[PDB]
RNA sequence: CUCGUAGUUGGAUCUUGGGAGCGGGCGGGCGCGCCCGUCCCCGCCCCUUGCCUCUCGGCGCCCGGGCCCGAAGCGUUUACUU
């Protein structure tokens, strides 16, 4: 960031990927932050507000996403089904 | 106050006394006779068990904790009527022997067998604190920065007796070893 | 690790954790001491002493029913045998291979068995040295290859 | 997804679900599918999951409302097994079609006739669109795809466990998954059981 | 014979972590690498963990986090004779914005900082970034 | 990242794993409290004895030591865990 | 291509173990006290981790003695850091 005194260590903050703790750089492909709706829950209808996911892009190769946006979605509580 | 009902080892002879004179009282019936009047604890101090409670604890000389449940299991089922409201259970006494590779003297004995160092005896304080029922796992957890927590998990048809007891241990451990225990009974095979 | 062997294959045992006493026939120490001390006398080796006191009596670890173990005990009795398990077995199997060699001597490649017996016995034999269950010099040159065999 | 059990399990897709063939994907399996499944056959195939096919099927419906202005997503095969179900999926839904013949660089080169420019990719299978695939992980936009046990994984951000051989499964998905998107959407307030019946979708050598 | 568990968990966490997963467990430990651990976690590169107790090896589970680039190991077992410490610092870490060389010494555990705070110096094992 | 609960994964995985390589490494073998049948007594052996016990209830044998087990021809009372 | 002397090396573990410890030095809510900081860092400590046993005595402190001292650290040892 850009401390007080001017202890500059970051430009800016670049997009952080969470779905796996790790951080990317500039110039990536795969790391998507895609948007995802909010439930109202009295219908089960959208409402205007946002569970985003941003994985780092290289995992998609590997072919994890799917699994990582699984445990991603139930941590956050708009998935809550657990066999 | 005394006789065989408390070997004299120490100091002070408060409360274990009236504690021996409990169980001169039960070694009067055919399930105590002449194995109560023989592994009689010498030393008794009082501690917390829990929140809201208070209770004793139980100092052998302690030669004898190998062969001291074979009557302490009724000495728990038949003393915790005559001094219930609390706890009792047996502990294996150890002032401790110090560590060997720090040494300027004489009269501390030359060479030290593992069973008196810090370790085997904490496990000893474990296995004092849960006899009937056996350790079946030891998951050790770090707290905060680098303090300790110790899951510790028992067998699961051995819990039809220290459950009501169940923060008992962990609050003697406390002020014996000096952490945090916890006790699960997982899955068996 | 592993040279005197190519292969790596371990299957040796991994007792239960939980070092309690094992409480299937309890058998206390008693008949234990009784029995080890029995197969002691009778003329037999560590190796399988626990192998039948496993079998008809059942233990995992005789330190489990008493802290003395069976060596500890017998060293403790006076009942030390001749020699130790690793250089007396490989001898014993070593008057085998010598017999063949010497039956059919162009088995050139039984010498390189015979070589690494003579090499067995004398890494176990300067272990065994220092030790001291062993003379200060103990000489296998093949010359105390037969001493102890009649 | 959701805590309404009235999207969630209910026996309004059983019904049909086993009427398919939906609890059967194929014999063997890859290293990224056991999270959805739970029992095994003494027969030689894997029975998938349905509730965490439901489940991840709402969470692609999630994905498919997000898209905040419906003009600009691609629905995509080029095998005529999933053909008919893009088509009149897209038809219905406004964001646009692409089946039977795909052309490399529509919205990979910078230049091109037929420059499309999407904002998600909807795949039938991954088996399926080789190219396509490859072009949605060379440009950032998600990717949602099928998933059988048998079935390269690769890329697949949002997954929908189940066979997708079959034009009955696969006519029973796309044909229950407008239903829940639209429900989410909420222009289905649970006041029918919609009309549209799953022969709809089981693909036709049209002669009627 | 097998040897030096400490490097044998600098290259285990390394192993996994390059591929991403969120835990690891290794088979052997010692108080030792546990107190690299707790080193590790007063700047927060690791989380909490878990000590697995199977006398025989002892085994630990330890969180793997994006706090973290890679630890190396060094045997032979050198000394800091507390000149050499800036060079140290100089030539084998990235960054003095983070990441600290570690040394055993008569004054506990510490990384190079707290080493320099107390005065004393000795062996090299570890640096982390 | 098919990061499994590394301070306690599924059961089964570790049974069918090898004994050797286990959470906390514990032995597949168990002990044979069994009839000898044929005589008013019971007795037990090694439930993997390399060296027999013999069967005089039935006038015959007990346990055939069959590879990494002990195999019984006439022998009764199987019993489970008991530790 | 095997063995093997020196050859350089090497499992785990035999305290990184508790206190509200205190004065003092601190990160910190609070205003170094309560404290979170495995005794956050030591003189004084407390469960332990070494010694006055020996002379005359230092504020002690009791009644030529003794809990610590001294001239001084004499109950294994080395490597290595200040």
């Amino acid at each position: 960031m850009q401390s007080n005194a001017g202890e500059f260590v970051d430009l800016y903050v670049p997009r952080k990927c969470s779905a796996s703790n790790r951080i990317i750089g500039a110039k990536d492909h795969a790391s998507i932050p895609m948007n995802v709706a909010e439930v109202d829950k009295v219908t089960g209808r959208f409402n205007g507000q946002s569970k985003t996911y941003a994985i780092c892009g290289a995992i998609r190769r590997m072919g994890e996403s799917d699994d990582s946006i699984l445990r991603l979605a139930k941590s956050h509580g708009i998935v809550s089904q657990n066999f | 106050s005394a006789k065989i009902v408390k070997p004299n080892g120490e100091k002070p002879d408060e409360f274990e006394s009236g504690i021996s004179q409990a169980l001169l009282e039960l070694e009067m019936n055919s399930d105590l006779k002449a194995q109560l009047r023989e592994l009689n604890i010498t030393a008794a101090k009082e501690i917390e068990v829990g929140g809201g409670r208070k209770a004793i604890i139980i100092f052998v000389p302690v030669p004898q904790l190998k062969s001291f449940q074979k009557i302490q299991v009724r000495l728990v089922r038949e003393l915790e009527k005559k001094f219930s409201g609390k706890h009792v259970v047996f502990i294996a006494q150890r002032r401790i022997l110090p560590k060997p590779t720090r040494k300027s003297r004489t009269k501390n004995k030359q060479k030290r067998p593992r069973s008196r160092t810090l370790t085997a005896v904490h496990d000893a304080i474990l296995e004092d604190l849960v006899f009937p029922s056996e350790i079946v796992g030891k998951r050790i957890r770090v707290k905060l920065d680098g303090s300790r927590l110790i899951k510790v998990h028992l067998d699961k048809a051995q819990q039809n007796n220290v459950e009501h007891k169940v923060e008992t241990f962990s609050g003697v451990y406390k002020k014996l070893t000096g952490k945090d225990v916890n006790f699960e009974f997982p899955e068996f095979q | 690790g592993r040279m005197h062997a190519p292969g790596k294959g371990l299957s040796q045992s991994a007792l239960p954790y939980r070092r309690s006493v094992p409480t299937w026939l309890k058998l206390t120490s008693d008949d234990v001491k009784e029995q080890i001390y029995k197969l002691a006398k009778k003329g037999l080796t560590p190796s399988q002493i626990g192998v039948i006191l496993r079998d008809s009596h059942g233990v995992a670890q005789v330190r489990f029913v008493t802290g003395n173990k069976i060596l500890r005990i017998l060293k403790s009795k006076g009942l030390a045998p001749d020699l130790p398990e690793d250089l007396y077995h490989l001898i014993k199997k070593a008057v085998a291979v010598r017999k063949h060699l010497e039956r059919n001597r162009k088995d050139k490649d039984a010498k390189f068995r015979l070589i690494l017996i003579e090499s067995r016995i004398h890494r176990l034999a300067r272990y065994y040295k220092t030790k001291r269950v062993l003379p200060p010099n103990w000489k296998y040159e093949s010359s105390t290859a037969s001493a102890l065999v009649a | 997804s959701g805590a309404l059990d009235v999207l969630q399990m209910k026996e309004e897709d059983v019904l049909k679900f086993l009427a398919a063939g939906t609890h059967l994907g194929g014999t063997n399996l890859d290293f990224q599918m056991e999270q959805y499944i739970y029992k095994r056959k003494s027969d030689g195939i894997y029975i998938i999951n349905l509730k965490r096919t439901w489940e991840k099927l709402l969470l692609a419906a999630r994905a498919i409302v997000a898209i905040e202005n419906p003009a600009d997503v691609s629905v995509i095969s080029s095998r005529n097994t999933g053909q008919r179900a893009v088509l009149k999926f897209a038809a219905a839904t406004g964001a646009t079609p692409i089946a039977g013949r795909f052309t490399p660089g529509t919205f990979t080169n910078q230049i091109q006739t037929a420059f499309r420019e999407p904002r998600l990719l909807v795949v039938t299978d991954p088996r399926a669109d080789h190219q396509p695939l490859t072009e949605a992980s060379y440009v950032n936009l998600p990717t949602i795809a099928l998933c059988n046990t048998d079935s390269p994984l690769r890329y697949v951000d949002i997954a929908i466990p189940c066979n997708n051989k079959g034009a009955h499964s696969v006519g029973l998905m796309w044909w229950m998954l407008a239903r829940e998107v639209l429900r989410m959407r909420g222009t289905i307030s649970r006041e029918h059981p919609w009309e549209v019946m799953p022969d709809l979708y089981f693909y036709r050598d049209p002669e009627e | 014979v097998r040897m030096n568990v400490l490097a044998d968990a600098l290259k285990s966490i390394n192993n996994a972590e390059k591929r991403g997963k969120r835990q690891v467990l290794i088979r052997p430990c010692s108080k030792v690498i546990v107190r690299f651990l707790t080193v590790m976690m007063k700047h927060g590169y690791i989380g909490e963990f878990e000590i697995i107790d199977d006398h025989r090896a002892g085994k630990i589970v330890v969180n793997l986090t994006g706090r973290l680039n890679k630890c190396g190991v060094i045997s032979p077992r050198f000394d800091v004779q507390l000149k050499d410490l800036e060079k140290w610092q100089n030539n084998l870490l990235p960054s003095r914005q983070f990441g600290f060389i570690v040394l055993t010494t008569s004054a506990g555990i510490m990384d190079h900082e707290e080493a320099r705070r107390k005065h004393t110096g000795g062996k090299i094992l570890g640096f982390f970034f | 990242p098919l990061a499994k609960d590394l301070l306690h994964p599924s059961p089964e995985e570790e049974k069918r794993k090898h004994k050797k390589k286990r959470l906390v490494q514990s032995p597949n073998s168990y002990f044979m409290d069994v009839k000898c049948p044929g005589c008013y007594k019971i007795t037990t052996v090694f439930s993997h004895a390399q060296t027999v016990v013999l069967c005089v209830g039935c006038s015959t044998v007990l346990c055939q030591p069959t590879g990494g087990k002990a195999r019984l021809t006439e022998g009764c009372s199987f019993r489970r865990k008991q530790h």
